[PDB]
């Protein structure tokens, strides 16, 4: 039944990560439409600091969320 | 306090004719000192040991040919302006270290060789849009021309600064050569500095994964039996803006070039570039670049047309030698995506192979984000066209050393 | 206000990932107490396949979730 | 069909005495063929070209010393049993490729050199717990002893198989040497196979990040100027269980050892090990191992005590030569965490430096998970004690080639 | 006393491609001189065993040899080929093989110094187990000994019968030898300065030593200069010795054929290079046809009956693609004839536009024996100097010449190369 | 006509550590012979400029030289030191520096071949701008010329005054020279086979060429053998030429001191190694005290008035830690005296247990001139052979000997080294 | 310094030995023999060993003048 | 084959030149001069150039017997 929860808990993570990728893209278009830059360095550090509670792996999760949000650099 | 100095075979006839014709053309942004005093100083410089030698320039050309063909990446960087005052071993060592650090990161990200070209041993002159500055003084034009002190006497153009520039340049180059053949140029010692940076920077967490991956790559090299002695000695080339034609012409020397015939080499540097304010198509600087054997660059700003870019390519790379010419894009982050593609397409259709290099400083929302956005836009332009994003040209002062390192990490990501 | 949602959306991801790390550890203890192995290869592939919808980055997120769940291999 | 064969300076007196004394001790698991026929076959083998040469064994010892000291990792693997039938170039090439693939992954993960030891060119004999198998036939003991065919005639112990084993061994070794000095042993060509594996395996997604990281490490090596010619030629060593003493004694040759004095080398292999069923402390196999100069291993199962482990170390590494002795742990995944630590602690307190190697097959929830769990538990034991997890010993048949590759990726992670 | 070793009858690998086999089968329908007289069915059985054994050599090594022979053909390297006149199974031992490897490396270092260019080292080893005979009845009234791949040396009727199982026995001996050659050439024995210490011991203990001391000392000073300039053993080479024999027994050579590439090609993987002897080089024979179909570099022995016209025919048959170094023409005229007979052969071949290797065999055509051997190599060099062509290599048999003499010969040829 | 170049008065770096400066200041309180007579305040100003300029050399290069000199001291390498008797600012040009670099490399390849061991190459370059004088009044009635670091060669009163600005002018010339030396030694000019082609052109056009042709040809064959064995320029070296001069003007040398390490140490970064001349080697003088405090390898010139006892005192002062190769004792006795006077010096020094380098300066002590120079090196070698000690190197001045003669000398010393 | 006379003599004798040595080579070859004969070169070398270690070098040099360079 | 007699003679003259050359070296040194003198070695070499390119090698070998090896 703990295995049954992890299944649900993964479905919810997957859904929120999908939603974050949309909302992040939307902020990107909005900032660029207003004459701003796709990437903003200070904001990426805020996302990284936000996941630090997960430990050393927190920053890797953050960077992955930023990659789903904007895209690969240079592309 | 002053040092006192008490004041040659002929060029082939055609080279003399061509050199004379180039220097008779109008030259923008030149010092306004007396011709007789300039001649005395050029006469001194005509017999001094050169800063660089032809064999190194020919080797640079070969390595730059690989960049032009999509098989290497060009890193150019260092001080925005060198000063005599800061021409010290700690300052020079700091610049060599930063460039080596950036180069190791960029090599890993590019998965190809990085050519390292410092703004060093000669970056002593700058153009100014206005001759009178905000304090009402004649503008500071760099230490090859006048003094930074905010007083009229210090701002007068002083031709003795040509000789001082050479003394400073050759002293710095000597140290650069010593440093690059020492154990501290070792890749693993160089990347330990990158790892210290990741530990102590407030933005370090952003770069730690990549710095660790690089370190594992280095340790892997070593585990496979690669020692430092087995590698190529680190090569840092010298460059500066070819601005002051009195200096550049005094540092010309004749030598057999890549095709065997005698050629003029500017031995003040390995490579030089011509800036936005001195790149007049029928002016002395472009004509001068046409007579020298060195690899050259031209800065292209937001008013560049595809047709003028092609004209530069045809005048400066007339023999279609890959790597001889670099086109240095500095459009501003808001303009590069729109203005660069037509230029690239037209130049690529010529069959010439230039190096496309990004200068994200001079055309430019916080300042760091604009600098990164231009390089990002530059990579997008080239990805869309199928062309090679060939290199970057950065300045440290504004971008500080820590920021220039961060930018290397970000560009290494773009290169993936 | 989209920036305001991403803040909430990140707080919820962080909470669920923390919970998944606990529930994963709990399944680990239970399987080992019953004489089983900490790691089970077929289950790790199920987590990876589960995040494939995120694209190429999905498997990297999965492996990160497995690392928070069990730990580093060899440790 | 048969080939027909028609049937030397003396050992130093002390070596003859010691060799004779070792072989007079009780030997478990030996073929039961007639002594006169055995002698004829040993006489043939006494004059043949060796499989290996002393200089290679001494070089292996040096490389194994680095493993014992915590500065390299041992990979040992290949066929569970070689057969004459499958001693073909495609089969041999497949084994060399798999071992090279595993070695590149493990090197990257360990960040240190990997010593590569194949079960090849001699792995033709196995022990059996029962002499009558499930079909009522005398047990198949490997192709050096009898035939796999399920009939009584094929199961009779045939001493001519000593000569066939040598012919097969030397033919395989010849090819292994040819293959390891060919371009296909190049690291980048080797890891392209790992990348194909990641593309086509159903479990590939689990390993893609690591395979890509490795590839970037390889491309980085190359971008720094490292070519294949600049690297050390790939070295694969030959090993098998020293089981059939008629074979091992016939392949002994005298040569100057590492300290300059004449020593006996078993030139049937570079290294050999003694298994669980033949490691009797006062038996012929251990005594035989004490007379040869080769690096050796001993298999330690779940009934091993810390005191007996120390006795093996003191008998087999009497001169305290790091790397001379490997202790091969095969406890089972459920027992290794409890049984290995007391053994390691006692042995480490002797001041001798053994290689601790994990054999996760022979002591062992699906089968793959048990194999991985033992290696995992082995790493935990050593991490807790501060000792070196020195290597792995794996068999391909049960673990297939694809699974053995997956295991290399998983162990590379553990090594981080 | 002998022991019977059962030949393990083992599963077949895929056949060679049907197209290459059709070509091969057409080639082997030509008559073949000097072939053993064993039954075709027994021969077939033995060939089938050999079709699935691990090869003696591998294709990449043969491709690499070809590249190195291209340099010899172009006048930028020299070919040293040498070893036992005949290998026997009885003497196929570690000391005998090591002795031959040592001698070849000793010769090669002297010749490299004299030549001022690389020396390609090709041993007569790992297969030189068959020879032709002029008569099928020898002086004891027995069937002639034809080498260990075919029959036994022992002077008795049973031993002299042609025994097809000797094909498999030859393979086992060849692969065991080659294994040891590879091990030895990758060890410190093969180090240039270790190899030359043997040359200096030769000078010091040979009665003719004073004749070679100046050159041995000069070579030693070259090596010490190398080392003083920072050159270590660690980087050089490592030593490459290639395997060769006379391709005589077509049952063996055909069984050892394997597929490799840009197009699929047959390589003979019993050796790196093979040659065709004087008695089996019939232009429309099976041996020449076989050499035509294989990718290996090949050689043809040319004796005093050779015409310039027939020599051009070998060039056209055996080097149709004009690949420099693919074909070696091995002169063995006799010291009294070489100066007269070789030049018109060389001139005609050179005018074809193909680039063969010209190699001297000063043994098979030949006051005293050693003086005649030396005189033929001398005459060979004189012919090439006069014509402006490349004296490309030597092919020597050690038994003929003993080891000490072959070493002397290397010193004298080194002087000729200057 | 002259031009005045303002000396940029620029910010100071941190001072040297107080402890090392206390030691240095104690050392420099000793009397110093042959020092310029310029005012101390002007000297101080110039030293302050020089304290913050980029160094000519760096510590890791000096540590590396020390390691290579340790091998010379132990009899496993040979020291070649050579170049201009005096550098001048006027001749500090690319062709002159290139000529000297070329000549040194040419000498070194010949000497390496003869020695059968590495040759450490130390140029008299990038600082050899000061000399002592016996009299302060020369033959024109003027104050003596003391080299370009001190005054001007021009025969006039104004030029001959001691001008402290020449300290900074010396530095600029030294660093520009060293920059070119580094560039040249990293180019293909410095390739062994390119360097020796110049030696072969020397033999071919020199009137004395026939004397050196055999050895030049032998060396060429050694190089071609290297190349034939697969050794490329790509791996060797790259060429290392070290910088040296006489440490004479203590204002210059002290200003060029920099800190490096296990303990903090002063390195003189105006050069890699320096020596102390015959007229400034007073045992209780400032020059010897200075050499005592610096980490650089050092040399002391020993003339015919040298006692074995004073020579042991230099060893005890200058090599207190018993570091092989840290101290070089440079013999300059005269060819007529060297055989009598050197042996008791060598014997006494050798009995201390320290490992110095024994180097021959056959110039400063000396039928015809070249024959006397050669005879002193010959006598020097004879002394060391007889004593079983190492004849460790030569120190030669090119102007004395011209370039062609110095090359001849290398061939003759190469023969002595055999 | 007798001694230029001594050099003038050995020069004449060396020139003559080259003439005689070539005449022997033409004779042996005209009669169907080899230009070089190994045992005769050993004899010339053993003859000069009284001069010391430089004897053989002189011997080989005298052989070079007589029978030319090998390979040419 | 005159010719062993011709070798017996040149051997005797070579041995004598070594005696005379050493006697000159002792004389010059006893009178305060150098053992070796470069211009005299060039003269001995120029004397033998009539033999061809091997002349100088003979000359240098005769100098070696006279004034010993350099460095010893």
């Amino acid at each position: 039944t703990l295995r049954e929860e992890i299944d649900r808990l993964d479905a919810e993570i997957l859904a929120l990560v999908k939603r974050r990728a949309e909302v992040s893209k939307a902020i990107g278009k909005a900032r660029m439409a207003s004459g701003g830059t796709r990437l903003v360095h200070s904001r990426e550090m805020k996302v990284i600091e936000r996941y630090s509670e997960l430990g050393p792996d927190g920053k890797d999760l953050a960077i992955l969320l930023l990659r789903l949000g904007r895209g690969r650099l240079g592309h | 306090w002053t040092v006192d100095i008490p004041i040659l075979p002929p060029l082939p006839t055609d080279l003399r004719t061509r050199l004379d014709a180039a220097l008779a053309k109008p030259a923008a942004q030149q010092p306004t000192w007396p011709a007789d005093q300039a001649l005395a100083m050029r006469t001194v410089l005509e017999s001094v040991p050169p800063v660089t030698v032809p064999s190194e320039i020919v080797r640079l050309q070969e390595q730059l040919a690989q960049v032009a063909k999509g098989e290497a990446f060009l890193l150019q960087g260092g001080d925005c302006a060198e000063t005599f005052m800061d021409n010290t071993e700690p300052h020079i060592r700091g610049n060599v270290r930063a460039l080596l650090q950036m180069a190791v990161v960029l090599t890993y990200g590019a998965s190809m060789p990085v050519v390292k070209v410092a703004r060093i041993a000669g970056q002593y002159a700058k153009p100014r849009s206005a001759d009178i500055d905000a304090l009402g003084l004649r503008s500071y034009r760099g230490d090859m021309i006048n003094g930074f002190a905010p007083d009229a006497a210090a701002r007068e153009h002083d031709p003795s600064r040509l000789v001082r520039a050479y003394a400073n340049a050759s002293a710095a180059m000597n140290l650069v050569r010593a440093l690059t053949s020492s154990g501290l140029a070792s890749l693993h010692l160089v990347h330990d500095w990158n790892r210290e940076f990741v530990r102590t920077s407030p933005a370090g967490a952003r770069y730690e994964a990549l710095a660790t991956e690089i370190d594992r790559g280095l340790r892997f090299m070593s585990a496979c039996g690669v020692a430092d002695r087995n590698l190529q000695t680190a090569e840092i080339y010298a460059s500066h803006e070819a601005l002051v034609l009195d200096y550049e012409r005094a540092m010309l020397r004749l030598s057999d070039g890549d095709d065997g015939e005698p050629q003029l080499f500017d031995l003040s540097a390995h490579t030089v570039w011509i800036g936005e304010r001195t790149r007049q198509i029928d002016g002395a600087h472009i004509a001068f670049a046409q007579v020298i054997a060195n690899p050259v660059g031209v800065k292209l700003g937001p008013n560049m047309t595809p047709e003028l870019a092609v004209e530069y390519v045809e005048r400066l790379d007339p023999h279609n030698k890959p790597g001889r010419l670099t086109l240095v894009s500095r459009m501003g982050n808001h303009k590069v995506r729109d203005l660069l593609p037509p230029i690239v397409e037209k130049v690529q259709a010529t069959g010439h192979q230039v190096i496309w290099q990004c200068d994200p400083m001079h055309g430019n929302t916080r300042h760091f984000d604009r600098i990164v956005d231009e390089v990002q836009g530059f990579f997008e332009v080239h990805r869309a066209l199928g062309t090679h994003p060939g290199g970057i040209h950065v300045e440290i002062t504004r971008l500080n050393t820590q920021q220039s390192l961060e930018l290397a990490f970000l560009v290494a990501e773009m290169l993936r």
